[PDB]
RNA sequence: CCAAGAGAGUAGCACUGUUUGGGAAUGCAGUGUCAAGCCGGCAGGUAUUUGUCUGCCAAGGUUAAAUAUAGAGUAGGAAG
RNA sequence: ACGGACCAAGGAGUCAAACAGACGCGCAAGGGAGGAGUAUGUAUGUGAGAACUCUUUUCUCGUACUGAAAGGGAGAGUGUGAUUUUACACCCGUGGCGUGCGCAAUUUCUCUUUUUUGUGUUUUUGCCCAACGCCGGCCGGCCCCCCGUGGGCUGCGCGCG
RNA sequence: AGCGAUGCUGACGUGCAAAUCGCUCGUACGAUUUGGGUAUCGGAGCGAAAGACUCAUCGAACCACCUAGUAGCUGGUUCACGUCGAAGUUUCCCUCAGGAUAGCUGGUGCUUGUCUUUAAGAAGUAUUGUGCGGUAAAGCAAAUGAUUAGAGGCAUUGGUGUUCUUGUAAUAUCGACCUAUUCUCAAACUUUAAAUGUGCAAACAACCCAGCCUUAGUUAUUUUAACAAGGCUUUUGGGUACAUAAGAAUUGAGGCACCAAGUGGGCCUUCUUCGGUAAGCGGAGCAGGCGAUGCGGAAUGAACCGCUUAGGGAUAUGUGG
RNA sequence: AAAACAUAGGUUUGUGAUGCAUCCAAGUGGUGUAUGUCGCAAACUGAUUUCUGCCCAGUGCUCUGAAUGUCAACGUGAGAGAUUCACCGACGCGCGGGUAAACGGCGGGAGUAACUAUGACUCUCUUAAGGUAGCCAAAUGCCUCGUCUUCCAAUUAGAGACG
RNA sequence: CUAAGCGGGGAAAGAAGACCCUGUUGAGUUUGACUCCAGUCUGGCUCUGUGCGGCGACUUUGGAGGUGUAGUAUAGGUGGAA
RNA sequence: GGCUGGGGCGGCAUAUCUGUUACACGACAACGCAGGUGUCCUAAGGCGAGCUCAGUGGGAACAGAAAUCUCACGUGGAACACAAGCGUAAAUGCUUGCUUGAUUAACGAUUUCCAGUACGAAUCGAGACUGCGAAAGCAAGGCCAGCGAUCCUUUGCGAAGAACAGGAAAUAUGAACAAAUCAUACCAGAGGUGUCAGAAUAAUUACCACAGGGAUAACUGGCUUGUGGCGGCCAAGCGUUCAUAGCGACGUCGCUUUUUGAUCCUUCGAUGUCGGCUCUUCCUAACCUAGCGCCGCAGAAGACGCUAAGGGUUGGAUUGUUCACC
RNA sequence: GGGUACGACCAUACUUGGCCGAAUGCACCAUAUCCCGUCCGAUUUGUGAAGUUAAGCGGCCACAGGCCUCGUUAGUACGGCGAUCAGUGAUGGCGCUGGAACCCGGGGUGUUGUACUCU
RNA sequence: GCCCGGAUAGCUCAGUCGGUAGAGCAGGGGAUUGAAAAUCCCCGUGUCCUUGGUUCGAUUCCGAGUCCGGGCA
């Protein structure tokens, strides 16, 4: 059985990788928040505080909190027969807003905007096509296949 | 190690909350008492005609013991304890480190 | 014309042990030690001094009835 | 692998505290006596552990909790004024839910019935949630320190018996 | 004679026998036999000592008693049908044949309730949308780490040599070194990098519009600040709904809970994979079994094939012929 | 049933009675011992014979040894009191000394012949002391059927050597 | 279907393996185990007199009872002290 | 004690840290692989500023390869108290400068391991009070290992004030009351457990006891077949000539199981241990016998092979033997 | 469009070499009294004037280097799927699903905000 | 845990009824001894471990963490 640091390491994961070294950007810091955001978790390294244990990068949870430097994310962690919500104390630097949800809503409103426009706003306005289908065809030059060995002396392994 | 001896540090005391000068010192123990309640009791079991009735403990497993500093902020009638890491070496004498730019050899 | 006639090597204390739920001691037993102006003596569950205040008055002496019977009790019923 | 030649008769999950649930069962903030004791004939008996009880005194547990304590202690009603020490009033704390109740549309039905539709609304004791609020508790806050507008951590507590 | 017991591993070995018997034998005037009398006794004795022997009792004698003494263990452990139905696993232990605990289980529930599901809530799943790694793969001319040859230079005597003394000479010279080349390679190498997986998201408790309420939120200036932030908002206050035009399916309920068992040695397998030659070996990972089921198939089989089971009937298939 | 014990034979202690040894609940209890070192007690060794080395560091024992370390009560004097402390302070122990027919123990290191092998010879570390006398493949030797001599046709046997 | 045999098998019988392991199961025995104890010793105290005699303890007059250098000078030194 | 391919032993896989195993989430065993931990450090803490490495070249008395000096390069290849791993470069490094935040808390809130206990260890605020700085800011001792229940002891915790009647509305008790000790408290610390959730513990038993366990060794039997034991293949060489009469190196596959190991299936409420005697029968990888092939077989003799298990197959000595061996 | 400046993004923005540059400006560049700071005005501090675009800077260039980027490779490889099937054994095997890295080719070579300026 | 010798020179040890720094002895020269043997004279040298203390002056005189060696718990 194995050794256990709460920050017990790995091979090639935590290490800060391919030209991706160094501090978080100021863009990172310019960000802005509100709570309830569904944001995803990543690990810089940078400061080895506010830094989750292993579970958590690549997972999406929801923020419940914004503290000075940091934000609270409750995440559902799967134990036995359940997922428990865990509320984790990160400083802001280790988390980011997805698109996961964004689209859904985005579309939903956009669509509504259109659906609404379409009735009950002014205009009227084509989008898409159906799915997939049949068709007339006037092709104009079919081929076939003849494979391997003819002129194999030109090619193949030795 | 070595650490200070006197020390400007916080005293919250009622002769103020502030960072103040303290004398620093390192504890030793006010150990046990005859007539102490425990002792009275210990003694009670110990009485009579039996053999010996306790755990005597013989594991030792390290050697460290949390050093405690006893800090007396002057004004303050306040003494405080403040605990250190497990150590094999210690010292308070307010001397300082020096930086090594000269090896005699 | 006033008296005013109440238990000692015991009480106690140490010590030891044993013993107690009883705790810085519930007793007892041994051993040693060993009390009373009597403004006293005893008790008042944290050691003490110290003081009040509170309750009694030991250490000789006898005493139905209501209880027991518990395994092996004896005369004479009642039973399941 | 063990045990197991045969047949009768034996031959092994009991009584029982506090206690948790479940369920019936009683009554209900009381309930349970409870120990006892009385008590008068059916008539052996009798003035019935066991009959009937029957019960003043109550006893006992229960019908606020919190603090080691010292100790305090719940409509901090609601509402209200409120500069709410107070002082007033006196038939739901705040929100989320709610079988429900209401309304309209909805079918037929005379009307009824009223199918069906469409909604409304309503105490968080209907349940739970979610937030104060509340008792004891603790830090006493705010602030340089301390006090008041007011704090601000905490608990087997309290929130319409 | 006697007293004893050496050999036959004699006899017997359910014997005449709880130690017999035959022969055989030790010794047999002495530390010699024995009778009776007398004494030592259990954690004691005794003991020419074997821990002998001590009344078929003896590395603690025997009686009665405490006692039905104690058991993480052996064994047993006494009617029917129905209904539901496991675990070999979780943590800690002076803990490994055991608990506790959790989990699995049964039972008991409790609030609703899906046929309007484009506004039930759910789903061991897809879809999108939306997140995400360093296995497999690649690769070494990229680094890291490894490895083979030449070719092309520099040389600051690597070695060689001639012409030169000899040259920090020349010139040959072969090496070192340089360099680009070049082979072959990695579990704790690695750019890139899979597949296979892994998070999330997909509705009404929603969207907007107003205009509100409130804030010892933002070193403050509100204020017709901004933002923040939340609270609101009769008949939405007021508005506003699931089309695409294009992209699920399900959903023989969901919500929710009470509480007690029985279990903790497993074993078998496709797949991955470790140890070691190996092993029907050991040792893990996934799923499934078996276990704890039989039926049908594999002349034979716990786990292979097929398939699971009310009781039947009739039919046709399964695997297999 | 012997290679065992007993056993005479060997050797040492302990010990002279208000004792030693020793039994015991206790007592004016017991026994050795109705007795006294030609005595008793206690252990070891195991005819005769012959001899019995070295070590006392260790570990015991022993000591009349030392004397001022230590070592309990015990006392003793010291604060409102409790209460505290100090000094006092015993054998023992430290300590010092003895001791091996007490327990037991009793080395390792090099070199060295010009023929030869061989290494007497000589140097080393080191122990309490470093195993003497003796005696062996011996009930003792692991290597091991060690070796040789010897006996047998042929001998892991024997024996004799060797040791 | 057997008599007399017979001893391969019936993993015969034969005896809840004594070996072996385990067991928060034992003992007999051992020992510088842990932890006591019989025991042995020592001290302390005591029974406990009787003497005559030493040391202690008492505080009583304060006596024997106090010189560095340099102050030819008295040196713990204190103080009413001119 | 346990541990454990039996026990023992050894080892520590027992609390543990790391990296790796381990399937690109997550989780995963071995007495696997490769490593660590019991401390260290008043700065090696903390903060600023400054400064930049590992490394390479070129010069520069002494000085040469290696002193310094200096230019000049140079993505850290260093360096960062330490095992290991992470990170990382106008810094995190490194040097300097300054300091005490390694501080103090209502200390809630938070995470990890996880029983969704725990500790341990971490994370996030708020209050202090400091530090540092120009300032934002940072700063609660690099980050990750390096550490400890109940139980007990101990250390630390208001003086100061204002009382009428509590004057923050003034820290608790010690139960008949006083005043004073003494003692108890509340609370937060330290004091220790490495068998690391945390019992005060030596032998010996072949005199032995007991309960079980084939959940476990010690026989057979069972898998395997390393190990042994047997054959090829191959064929470098050998073998006067000579690859192959006969061989057979180097290789390199076979094959077997009268070896030996490994494994523990079974067996412990029983499967009678050695050897040997006897006695049978069987097997063939045929020693002898029948008969063939080759010969580096002239004869001679042997050798090699086939076909062949029908047949045959010893006495002693010594040695328990076995084996050994004359 | 450039410049300037603040950027943001953080390599098509990069090493390397040429060529060229109007403006505004940057820049180099002088100085060191003051302040300031340094062994040192190199840095920095303080002053800022003479020079000078040489450098920088800029822009471009470049069988440049690098990157960037696509294609190519290759449904191979490599996974997923199977009761099935061949296979000494790995394997290999089908059909059902997915899916490379390198290579070479090809092309590409900073983007663009804010404030300021400069006809 | 109390009891304590040792903390000084190479090793080992002191300071008028208030002054302050020791020998030994390794050592290092001499000298002695023809050179030796035997012997003599001279070298050197400490925080008086480690730190505190009375006072015009104080290792004199003093306090103490410590260190360290030993005895019973």
């Amino acid at each position: 059985v194995h050794s256990h640091g709460y920050k017990c390491g790995t091979r090639h994961l935590f290490a800060k990788k391919f030209r991706k070294h160094g501090v978080p950007s100021v863009s990172t810091i310019l960000t802005n928040f509100k709570v309830g955001d569904y944001v995803d978790v990543v690990a810089d390294a940078a400061v080895r505080a506010g830094m989750p244990h292993k579970y958590y990068h690549g997972r999406t949870g929801i923020v419940w909190n914004v503290t000075p430097r940091g934000v609270g994310v409750i995440i559902n962690k799967p134990v036995r027969n359940r997922t428990v919500r865990k509320r984790i104390c990160v400083r802001f630097e280790h988390v980011r807003k997805s698109r996961c949800q964004e689209a859904f809503k985005q579309k939903l409103k956009d669509l509504e905007a259109f659906r609404a426009a379409k009735k009950a706003g002014t205009p009227l306005p084509p989008k898409k096509v159906s799915t997939r289908n049949g068709g007339f065809v006037c092709p104009k030059k079919v081929e076939v296949l003849a494979r391997r060995t003819a002129d194999y002396e030109a090619m193949i392994p030795y | 190690v070595n650490y200070p001896k006197k020390k400007k540090m916080h005293c919250p005391d009622e002769r103020c909350n502030a960072h103040k000068s303290f004398k620093v010192v390192q504890y030793k123990a006010g150990k046990a008492r005859l007539y102490a309640r425990g002792k009275r009791r210990y003694d009670r079991k110990q009485s009579g005609y039996g053999g010996q009735t306790k755990p005597i403990f013989h594991k030792k497993a390290k050697t460290t013991k949390k050093i405690v500093l006893k800090l007396q902020c002057s004004n303050c009638k306040s003494i405080i304890q403040n605990v250190l890491k497990r150590t094999k070496h210690f010292e308070l004498n307010d001397k300082k480190k020096t930086g090594n730019k000269d090896p005699t050899w």
